[PDB]
């Protein structure tokens, strides 16, 4: 088995500064390591094979360097097209190994902290029809990505019952969005007058929450 | 940029090597773009036979690649002939033999 | 040119077999080996295997006796045969060209389209669209719930209003339906005279719903 790591995780840096992510083989695999580039909904794209060598077409803001053991991908000045996820992977044996890939390292721009514009919507009439209640909680173009929300019943704060999602960073503005979705049976729905969410960011000195009462304008 | 395949082990190449260790055994390969499928095989009098299932693995040292048969470890019955085979275009390119001492 | 192209997203039920095929176009199977390389919603890719210029397979250790790898050098197409699918086994299933001719993957320079696999109980199903209704600027929406499988798409107001628009990745429910948001930053005043509609596409059940999202 030949393990390849990649570091960090996640990297966020600010537009035109320097980009640098490793990855890391378990044993040595000489200059068999070649750097792909994917964006969402897109297959990977080669960046980089025999650890340097630019393919066809890549910017030359793009550089490979190391042998053995240690690799590195550098872009020089990070420009919004190059947000991305990029892996390394070792060409040197397939012997028993589990993948000849990294796990990844994801590239994002880097921007001043932006606090969450907050929303709140009850659910439609026409759902409340088919015996459901979406209530949904919209945190508006912020940076950095964490964030936490709480669903709040009538001052009884909720668990297991809501689902986040998370945009992809915004081309123009270089933000996230994230929505929150609380659902309850109609009849649950029903036996409550207060419905709250409340946000936690780096950007807010004390937490924003939005509320409704149930059937009110 | 652009080559033909040679898998260049010189004429009456030998190795001696303890029973027990681990060792790698070297084809050298010239190739310039496109990595031919090297395969490994052992001498059975005039029949060299296609080793299946076994550990190998690419190398470069000094500009220079190999192609790789892994011995962990060396056993006596290691012992013989060796060759490495490749497809390039519709040629098949033999290599000349490598013969291997197992010390018991 | 030189291109891969892959059969059709497939949908199946746990304990099936599925048959992904990729036709190269521009290059002889003999000249470049080719890779099958997958990705879960959100996660890393993982390599399956690489089928060799003389046909010889080569498998991770985990798709062994799992996946079988074969090829019709006639059609120079190629073929991912998974069995015992499982819901983990969801996916997008791509085949890349090696560089090489084999034995090892050396590296991939050029990749199929993908074939999304969505193994579930589930069957294929629309979603139904719901209104999220509306400083100075308003936030409104659609809420695309219960849906099966992936993908939706979303545009509004037949793609006229980009401006603004967030559309959410979609989450799998525990039902093993998909439900997500699409929402929208508007002038607070344009409230009156602007009309919003969501556009709602469920390609995989050839589904189209037009919602109409009203200050309610």
């Amino acid at each position: 088995d030949i393990v390849m790591t990649q570091s960090p995780d996640s990297l966020a840096v600010s537009l035109g500064e320097r980009a640098t992510i490793n990855c890391q083989a378990s044993r040595n695999i000489y200059n068999f390591l070649a750097w792909y580039q994917q964006k969402p909904g897109q297959p990977p794209k080669l960046l980089i094979y025999s650890a340097s060598t630019l393919a066809s077409g890549v910017p030359d803001r793009f550089s490979g360097s190391g042998s053995g053991t240690d690799f590195t991908l550098t872009i020089s000045s990070l420009q919004a097209e190059d947000v991305a996820v990029y892996y390394c992977q070792q060409g040197s044996s397939n012997s028993n190994i589990d993948n000849p890939f990294g796990g990844g390292t994801k590239v994002e721009i880097k921007r001043t902290v932006a606090a969450p514009s907050v929303f709140i919507f009850p659910p439609s009439d026409e759902q409340l029809k088919s015996g459901t209640a979406s209530v949904v909680c919209l945190l508006n173009n912020f940076y950095p990505r964490e964030a936490k929300v709480q669903w709040k019943v009538d001052n009884a704060l909720q668990s297991g019952n809501s689902q986040e999602s998370v945009t992809e960073q915004d081309s123009k503005d270089s933000t996230y969005s994230l929505s929150s979705t609380l659902t309850l049976s109609k009849a649950d729905y029903e036996k409550h007058k207060v419905y709250a969410c409340e946000v936690t960011h780096q950007g807010l000195s004390s937490p924003v929450t939005k509320s409704f009462n149930r059937g009110e304008c | 940029e652009s080559c033909d395949v040679q898998l260049y082990i010189k004429r009456q190449s030998e190795h001696s090597i303890l029973a027990g260790d681990p060792f790698e055994l070297e084809c050298p390969v010239k190739y310039c773009a496109n990595r031919p499928h090297v395969t490994w095989c052992k001498l059975n009098g005039t029949t060299c036979v296609k080793l299946e299932d076994r550990q190998t693995s690419w190398k470069e040292e000094k500009n220079i690649s190999f192609f790789i048969l892994h011995f962990e470890p060396v056993l006596p019955n290691d012992n013989g002939s060796y060759r490495c085979s490749a497809n390039f275009q519709s040629n098949l390119i033999e290599s000349h033999s490598t013969t291997l001492y197992v010390t018991d | 040119q030189v291109q891969l192209v892959q059969s059709g997203a497939e949908v199946k039920k746990p304990g099936a077999s599925v048959k992904v095929s990729c036709k190269a176009s521009g290059f002889s199977l003999w000249t470049y080996a080719m890779n099958w390389v997958r990705q879960a919603p959100g996660q890393g890719l993982e390599w399956m295997g690489i089928i060799s210029d003389d046909g010889t397979t080569y498998y991770a250790t985990w798709a062994k006796g799992r996946v079988t790898m074969t090829r019709d050098t006639s059609t120079s197409t190629v073929y991912m045969e998974l069995s015992s699918l499982r819901s983990e086994d969801t996916a997008v299933y791509y085949c890349a060209r090696d560089a090489g001719a084999g034995g090892v993957q050396d590296y991939l320079t050029l990749w199929g389209q993908g074939t999304l696999v969505t193994v579930s109980s589930a069957s294929t199903k629309g979603p139904s669209v719901f209104p999220l209704a509306p400083g100075g600027t308003a936030a409104l929406g659609c809420l695309v719930k219960d849906y099966f499988p992936e993908p939706v798409t979303v545009s509004w107001n037949s793609g006229a209003l980009t401006s603004g628009v967030h559309t959410f990745p979609a989450v799998l429910q525990s039902s093993g339906l998909y439900s997500l948001s699409s929402v929208v930053t508007v002038p607070s005043s344009s409230l009156g005279t602007q009309t919003y509609i969501c556009n709602v596409n469920h390609k995989p059940s050839n589904t189209k719903v037009d919602k109409k999202v009203e200050p309610k």
